[PDB]
């Protein structure tokens, strides 16, 4: 009807009440746009909130099929959680979202963990990187007869706006795509202008990469640059680079075997949304310091082994906020930071 | 007509980002209306002239990411003699390390991801409305050289002409 023609779009889930009329069609007259909390689930995680060995064993927890990559999986609970996204008074909005990318040997289970991210989130868009109809994944083109016009389709990121999306096979995709997802990073965004429009667009949506060499196999030995097959614009738009290794060692190699050979998942989920919905941290000055002496000190990977970029400040406290916000409490700390330079110290060097 | 992007955004500011990463025909119609503001296309389908006015912004990086200083900035840009020999103004944004100079940086964006607000400066930081209406006000606006400032700047010009004049 006139009353509710200003409140539909398309891309945003929605729920309508209306009556199935059949002349089949429903008479909309109620349109509503948009894990269930008691109180004995909030009296469990303000249990959990002060013991300070919470983050290991929730890291821990998420995936018991994959041995080791504790690391690796830490970064993956602070990604998933989320930032804070910042919006400045007259100014540019800034960027919230943490971005991971993977790389390594193809023989581990890093296609194993994108069923269970996109299993355990609360919204995930998974997609294979190569294959999809459109352009891309953000949009498409097409011609309709009833309106004899050309209309546009929302193949993908268009569609998460706060949550995660998973691609797989980096190397594969092709440049529009790369084109896409650099406006994609820098953006928390994106931009088209095609024929007969313009416009941006501005949905939350963290990126999870998993790439493999076009070597097939690297080893240490090998340097670290040419075997990613990417440009560096990439890897500075990617804020976490995972190496994966898979050198075989007769030590580490033994017990593999009997461990696939042998808290919880609804539990997580309401402790990632508690405190995406409730608690905003903020910085001190004890956390401000070390941060900027561990970027001053690094600003030595220029000279050894890999460049720095001011992009980089900015993920070194999304990190630290991540880890304020995982034992959620109200501002940050010192060690949030520490935690946030060990975990560049395993994914740098 | 469907323009690309050069059509919707007539009188205005017209964006590039990844200057690098296009394509020689992106480069001669981006070339033709920084050169004339009037593209005209000769197809099958029309032979007319579109003309808008696009305030070209362009963001680009070099050859190998970031810079090289042992390489001449001719061979460090890929870009022709004809594309920067248009462009007046090109800025070489080079980041340099430094001890004292980068503690400003990092203390301005822990600032501004501590809060929303800006450093306590004696200024207070305009809102969008207020300088739009001041560059709208600006634009009416039609100055006229004088005579005292053209011996400075014909003079100005022939000794850079010849200390350009490798």
């Amino acid at each position: 009807d006139d009353d509710l023609v200003d409140k539909t779009k398309p891309g945003d889930r929605v729920n309508v009440v209306g009556v199935f009329k059949s002349l089949t069609l429903i008479l909309g007259n109620t349109v509503y746009p948009l894990q269930m909390l008691t109180d004995f689930d909030i009296r469990n995680i303000n249990k959990l909130s002060k013991k300070k060995d919470i983050f290991d064993i929730l890291s821990q927890s998420l995936a018991p099929s994959i041995y080791g990559h504790d690391h690796i999986k830490k970064a993956i609970l602070l990604m998933l959680m989320g930032g804070v996204e910042k919006n400045l008074e007259n100014g540019s909005h800034l960027r919230g979202d943490i971005n991971i990318l993977m790389v390594g040997d193809p023989s581990t289970a890093k296609s194993q963990l994108l069923r269970f991210v996109l299993n355990t989130a609360s919204l995930a868009i998974a997609t294979t990187g190569r294959g999809s109809s459109g352009v891309g994944l953000t949009a498409a083109v097409t011609t309709d007869r009833e309106t004899g016009e050309r209309r546009l389709e929302a193949g993908a990121m268009v569609l998460a706006d706060r949550g995660v999306v998973c691609i797989d096979e980096f190397d594969k995709m092709t440049d529009v795509d790369r084109v896409a997802i650099h406006e994609v990073m820098e953006q928390q965004t994106v931009t088209i202008a095609k024929a007969g429009i313009h416009t941006t667009l501005n949905a939350r949506c963290s990126v999870i990469a998993a790439a493999n060499p076009v070597f097939g196999q690297y080893d240490v030995n090998r340097d670290p640059h040419q075997n990613i097959a990417l440009p560096d614009s990439l890897l500075s738009r990617f804020d976490l680079l995972f190496v994966v290794t898979d050198d075989i060692n007769e030590i580490r190699d033994r017990s593999i075997s009997e461990h696939v050979l042998r808290v919880t998942i609804p539990f997580l989920r309401k402790y990632v949304q508690y405190a995406k919905e409730r608690v905003i941290p903020q910085l001190t000055q004890e956390a401000i310091n070390v941060i900027v002496k561990n970027y001053t000190d690094l600003r030595d990977d220029n000279t050894k082994k890999s460049p720095i970029t001011a992009r980089t400040l900015e993920t070194l406290i999304r990190l630290a906020t991540a880890h304020a916000k995982v034992r959620l409490s109200k501002t940050v700390n010192k060690v949030d930071a520490k935690v946030a330079a060990n975990l560049l110290r395993f994914a740098l060097l | 007509l469907e323009g690309g992007a050069l059509v919707l955004a007539d009188n205005g500011i017209c964006c590039i980002d990844e200057f690098d990463k296009m394509d020689e025909s992106d480069r001669t119609a981006i070339h033709e209306v920084m050169e004339q503001q009037t593209i005209s296309i000769s197809k099958a389908g029309i032979n007319t002239t579109l003309n808008a006015r696009t305030s070209i912004l362009a963001a680009a990086n070099p050859l190998y990411g970031r810079y090289n200083p042992r390489l001449s900035p001719l061979d460090n840009i890929n870009l022709p003699a004809a594309l920067l020999s248009r462009f007046d103004i090109l800025f070489l944004m080079l980041d340099i390390p430094s001890r004292d100079d980068d503690e400003k940086l990092a203390e301005h964006v822990t600032y501004v991801h501590m809060h929303n607000k800006q450093p306590d400066l004696d200024f207070t930081p305009v809102e969008p409305s207020k300088m739009r209406e001041y560059i709208a006000y600006a634009k009416t606006k039609r100055p006229v050289m004088s005579e005292a400032v053209n011996d400075y700047v014909v003079q100005a010009y022939i000794r850079l002409r010849q200390d350009s004049k490798d």
